[PDB]
Order: structure tokens, then C-alpha cells, then sequence
């Protein structure tokens, strides 16, 4: 049908427990319409959950399908996000399911829970149709039990644990993905215009992660980068997808005949005006490598793309290191040679 | 080595390199088995050519909780239904922490493994080390206790209050 659907109230929030793994957390959901208003949601994520307002956003996207990574990459990897994301006070938003990318997040996540203390707020945007029970969390505003065990004769992806926070998206139908994309974009586009603390007037920085992919990514990566505020984004080299795609292609700024991949429609079937663009907006693309080039920390890689990605003055950097308390950023990217401070 | 080129075993050889997928090769500082002795578990795994239970079986009878993390607990197993109940149960009755820990990370929750029945059979085993329950049974029954008496969780209440 052409989206012929019953405006029902919510009949799904409250807390889950995740039974399975060897963890004792707790994460508050809902379930709301995918045509919903960013301003209701950040006034629930701010008085409903009782968020403090981030001083940092990671949107990390990937491809919505498992991989593998190499057991060095992994390392340079979980680490170095989960110290950028809770040395600096920030916001994770991921996909919310078990697929892909988010699986290597949550085992990140328990690598950390188990040597450190302290709470990362990761919040999963996830359609609701794709959840492994629909049912079971039916009961709102009361503890629902969730079994992290999932059988893959089932079509459905069981929900992530580890994570903070969910908000659901249902557009009326199951099984399919896309009832998300949109409520996460409006959603991170009106906290890019929220007002930090700082009375500057600078807003909080966005920031985009870009691990595996696929044919999509690069449409994703350039509605970044043609925004109206200019996000910058980080790729990573070893996974082997379209990332490694757009790490290859960040060499050689503006060789067609490299074309076939065996992974689109041939030759005829291209993306290559998206990715032309996405390399003629060179100037935010930033790429990690494991030691072949400098930056060799994700956790450094991630901050030092938003000082030069603000596209402001040396105060709006001096403040921003100030306000993440990350006193190294400062002293080695900032306070540097030549910076002519105003009076 | 043989008599020149006239007699050979190139026969057997060959035999045995159409066999090859039981074959497995040590090499000092190669890309995997870096252990002779894991070299020699993992040879048994693939080599039984049974399910993933049976391999799980396998490596909680030898007691090597790495092998089964790294050899066995890999992505996309197809563990079947009331398998990893029964792996539970048999790590319970035979002592084996590790391999609780490791299911309890995989997956199994405790609030619906344990009922009435698999609790009155965790009471009931003869594996692992001695115990003096049956000496407590017996001396809160006050003796008279017929040979092969099963314990029932009204008997564990008893010995408890006592």
C-alpha cells in the first residue's frame, strides 16, 4: 500500500533487561512514529532519561551485514573511540541491531566495561520491525526481560546490548529497513544547531565514523560533507568495503579503468559522479591508517578532524579543547607557531 | 631412497594426497597452530565430522575452555534447540566453572535453564568430588534409609532447616 497506516498511541517504552551475557545493564526504549518532531525527542533524552546535553556527536554508520576485521585493526579501533567518547562528555548514535559495525561497537563496549569504570551513552536509533521480539516489551513503563540468544533461522536480528538507550522507528511495516534514516537524520541536524554551553555561539560538532559500508555509504558520506554546516568524517582503511574504497580513492586528488570491482552493474552501473564529488569536497575526508601515516590514534584522529572541520578562528578551538578537557589536543594542535590570537 | 625411479610408493602417495582433508602439517613460525598440542586438539574437532554439540562435548570433557572459545564459540554455528540447555547441565554436574562462564556469556541465562527437574538431577549426580550430603540425609531422616534413595527437594529443605 502506499503507507495506509492507524496513528495509534505508543503501547511500547520503559526499561529492558538484557538476560544472556555476563552483564547486569539496564536500557530505557520507546517506540515512536518515524514522522516525529526532533524537539519532543530531545526533550525526552534530556528530561524523561536525564542526558546532560553532549559536548561531542560520533554518528558512526557502516554496512548492515556482518564482517570481519583483523584482530589489529580491532584493537586501534574500540579503544580509541570508546577514550574518545568517554574522556570527552559525547553521544554515540548507532544503528541499534546486532548486524555489522554495531556488533563491533558493543564488544567494544564490553572490552571497556571490564577494566574501567564510568557510563558511555550510546543511544541506537533501530526499526522496530526488525527486532527479533516485537512482542515481550509490549509492557510500558515496567521492566521487560530480552534474550540476547538469537536464532538465525528466525529473519530477524536480535537488539544490541550495551547500549544505553533505544529509540524505535516503526513506519507500519516489518522486515524492511529504511524507517529510520530520516528521524536520525532531522534528529542530528537539529542537535548540530542546539547551543553549547559556551555562549560563543558555536553549537555541538558533528562528527561522522565510517567503518565497512557499501553502495550507500557513499551517498550517506556525501550528504555529509553538502551540508549546510560542513561535517567532517572519518574512514578507516583496513575493512575492506567502500571506506577502504574511499581511503584508495582519497590518494590521487583530482585512473577510471579500476572500476570493476564484481560488485555493482558492471561497468554501465556506477557511482562514480557521487564518489567524484564526495573527492572534490577532499578538504574534510580524513582517513586512518594503522601506523603508515601520522595519527596513528583514533581517539586523537576522531577530535583532531573537528578542530579543522569548525572552519573557525583559534578561541572557537581553544574553547572546544576546554570544554572536552582534553588538555593534549590543545597543546599539540592548537598552540602552535603563528595561531595570532586577537586583543 | 627406493630402488631409483623403477620402484616407488607414488601410488600411496597419491592415495593419500586424495585424502588430504585429514591431513594437518606443523610448521615452526607459519601463519597458525604456533602449539604442537594445539595442533593436535583442533585436528580431532574438524576430523570427528559431527555437529557442534559433539564438539562442544568434546572439549568440556577435556577441559580446555580455549579451544572451545576459539575453535568452537565462532560466528554462525546453528546450535540447535535445547543443545546448549543440555551443555549447561553437563558442565553443572561435572565442575567445569570455565565453561559456565563461557555459556552464560554465550547466550544461556540461568532463569530459564533452572526448573524443579534439572535442580532435583544437579542434586542427584555422582560426578566431581565427595560430599557428605547423603551423610546429612541420613542422619535428618534418623537412619532407615533404603539402598538407592533418590533426594528430593523436601529432603534438601529438611537438611537445610536442620
Amino acid at each position: 500500500i502506499s503507507k495506509h497506516t492507524q496513528l495509534s498511541p505508543t503501547d511500547a517504552f520503559g526499561t529492558i533487561e538484557f538476560q544472556g551475557g555476563g552483564h547486569s545493564n539496564k536500557a530505557m526504549y520507546v517506540r515512536v512514529s518515524f514522522d516525529t518532531k526532533p524537539d519532543l525527542l530531545l526533550h525526552l533524552m534530556t528530561k524523561e532519561w536525564q542526558l546532560e546535553l553532549p559536548k561531542l556527536l560520533i554518528s558512526v554508520h557502516g554496512g548492515l551485514q556482518n564482517f570481519e576485521l583483523q584482530p589489529k585493526l580491532k584493537q586501534v579501533f574500540g579503544k580509541g573511540l570508546i577514550k574518545a567518547a568517554m574522556t570527552t562528555g559525547a553521544w554515540i548514535f548507532t544503528g541499534g541491531v546486532n548486524t555489522g559495525v554495531i556488533r563491533h561497537v558493543g564488544d567494544a563496549l564490553k572490552d571497556h566495561a571490564s577494566k574501567s569504570r564510568g557510563k558511555i551513552c550510546t543511544i541506537g536509533i533501530a526499526p522496530w520491525g526488525i527486532v527479533e521480539n516485537q512482542e515481550d516489551l509490549i509492557g510500558r513503563d515496567v521492566v521487560r526481560p530480552y534474550q540476547t540468544m538469537s536464532n538465525p533461522m528466525s529473519k530477524l536480528t536480535v537488539l544490541n546490548s550495551m547500549h544505553s538507550h533505544f529509540i524505535l522507528a516503526d513506519n507500519g511495516t516489518t522486515g524492511k529497513y529504511g524507517a529510520e534514516v530520516k528521524l536520525r537524520r532531522q534528529l542530528e541536524k537539529h542537535i548540530s544547531l542546539q547551543k553549547i554551553n559556551t555562549r560563543i555561539g558555536q553549537g555541538v560538532p558533528v562528527v561522522a565514523l565510517i567503518v565497512e559500508g557499501g553502495p550507500n555509504v557513499i551517498s550517506i558520506v556525501l550528504e555529509y560533507l553538502r551540508d549546510t554546516p560542513p561535517v567532517p568524517v572519518v574512514v578507516c582503511d583496513g575493512s575492506g568495503r567502500a571506506s577502504d574504497i574511499l581511503a584508495f580513492g582519497h590518494k590521487y586528488s583530482e585512473v577510471t579503468i579500476q572500476k570493476t570491482f564484481t560488485y555493482t552493474r558492471t561497468q554501465a552501473q556506477h557511482l562514480f559522479i557521487i564518489l567524484m564529488e564526495c573527492m572534490k569536497k577532499k578538504e574534510l575526508i580524513t582517513v586512518f591508517r594503522m601506523g603508515s601515516e601520522g595519527h596513528q590514534d583514533i581517539d586523537l584522529a576522531i577530535l583532531t578532524a573537528l578542530l579543522k572541520g569548525a572552519n573557525a578562528s583559534a578561541p572557537d578551538q581553544l574553547s572546544l579543547a576546554l570544554a572536552w578537557n582534553r588538555v593534549d589536543i590543545a597543546r599539540s594542535q592548537i598552540f602552535i607557531y603563528g595561531q595570532q590570537w586577537p586583543v | 631412497y627406493t630402488r631409483t625411479q623403477a620402484q616407488h610408493l607414488f601410488i600411496i602417495l597419491m592415495e593419500c594426497m586424495k585424502k588430504k582433508e585429514l591431513i594437518t602439517v606443523f610448521r615452526m613460525g607459519s601463519e597458525g597452530h604456533q602449539d604442537i598440542d594445539l595442533a593436535i586438539l583442533t585436528a580431532l574437532l574438524k576430523g570427528a565430522n559431527a555437529s557442534a554439540p559433539d564438539q562442544l562435548s568434546l572439549a568440556l570433557a577435556w577441559n580446555r575452555v580455549d579451544i572451545a572459545r576459539s575453535q568452537i564459540f565462532i560466528y554462525g554455528q546453528q546450535w540447535p534447540v535445547g543443545s546448549l540447555e543440555q551443555a549447561m547441565l553437563d558442565a553443572l554436574v561435572l565442575d567445569r566453572v570455565d565453561f559456565v562462564k563461557l555459556l552464560i556469556e554465550n547466550g544461556v541465562s540461568m532463569h530459564r535453564f533452572l526448573t524443579i527437574s534439572r535442580l532435583e538431577e544437579l542434586y542427584n549426580t555422582r560426578h566431581g568430588p565427595s560430599n557428605t550430603l547423603y551423610h546429612l540425609v541420613r542422619d535428618v531422616k534418623k537412619g532407615n534409609l533404603p539402598p538407592d534413595y533418590r533426594i528430593s527437594l523436601i529432603d534438601i529443605g529438611l537438611v537445610i532447616e536442620y
